[PDB]
């Protein structure tokens, strides 16, 4: 099981070995419009 | 009127952190403000509450001109005599009670949620809503401070990406939505400061 928490979040990534958050598709893989990520 | 479904138009959203220089002197900086392309709601349930009451079941059961995406593209450009609040104002034709809940979720699961009951002032034939100067929650203090303390940007932005924000704003008598706002966020880069796009949410 991976954890949802706080310390489990910024551990993460700061720690990507230590790692034990659920597992998601990039936002930037995503089927979302090109303005997504081109702020004005 | 981008953020307005038939019965309610949020006018205004802004968090912000305003620090108590002397009795007299305040700077206040925002984190995000806002004061349409659509996108496939499909696409972000995973990042927000599911099963019932949840975004989809929301969604549902409509009406489907009430759901809204926000991107916001968050200032974190600033520094005992701090306030950190969120302030919004709201439109109606309708002399209505409303709730305004605010969920913050994280990778899709609920962590808060703040809710608040916001009453009519008569105001030029139609009627105003203002939730002023709501403390931000001790979460999204710390989530902040969090935030800032990481070494790099692209940090930041790796922690964004599972880190939502959904604000369900209902008649209160009537359980109707009036307003459905999903909040996704990136850091700001910009000389500008915080952005952001608005986006229609729709079902495909
Ligand atoms: C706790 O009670 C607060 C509930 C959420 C308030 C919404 C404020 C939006 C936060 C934006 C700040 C920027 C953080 C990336």
């Amino acid at each position: 099981d991976s954890e949802t928490d706080l310390e489990a979040l910024f551990n993460a990534v700061m720690n990507p070995k230590t790692a034990n958050v659920p597992q998601t598709v990039p936002m930037r893989l995503r089927k979302l419009p090109d303005s997504f990520f081109k702020p004005p | 009127r981008s953020v307005a479904s038939s019965k309610l138009w949020m006018l205004e959203f802004s968090a912000f952190l305003e620090q108590q220089q002397d009795p007299d002197t305040y700077n206040k900086h925002l984190f995000v403000h806002i004061g349409l392309e659509a996108v496939d709601i499909r696409q972000i349930y995973d990042k927000f509450p599911e099963k019932k009451g949840g975004l989809k079941d929301l969604f549902e059961r409509g009406p489907s001109n009430a759901f809204f995406l926000v991107k916001f593209w968050a200032d974190l450009n600033t520094n005992g005599s701090s306030f950190y609040g969120v302030s919004s104002q709201y439109e109606s034709p309708e002399n209505m009670i409303i709730t305004c809940s605010t969920k913050v979720c994280s990778f899709g699961k609920q962590v808060v949620e703040k809710v608040e009951t916001e009453y009519a002032r008569y105001e030029n034939g139609h009627y105003s809503y203002r939730i002023h100067r709501s403390p931000l929650c001790e979460y999204m203090i710390n989530f902040i401070h969090k935030l800032k303390h990481l070494p790099e940007k692209y940090m930041m932005n790796s922690v964004l990406e599972n880190f939502t924000i959904l604000q369900v704003v209902t008649n209160r008598d009537t359980q109707e939505t009036l307003l459905c706002i999903a909040y996704v966020f990136e850091v700001s880069a910009s000389e500008h400061g915080a952005q952001h796009h608005i986006y229609r949410l729709v079902k495909e």
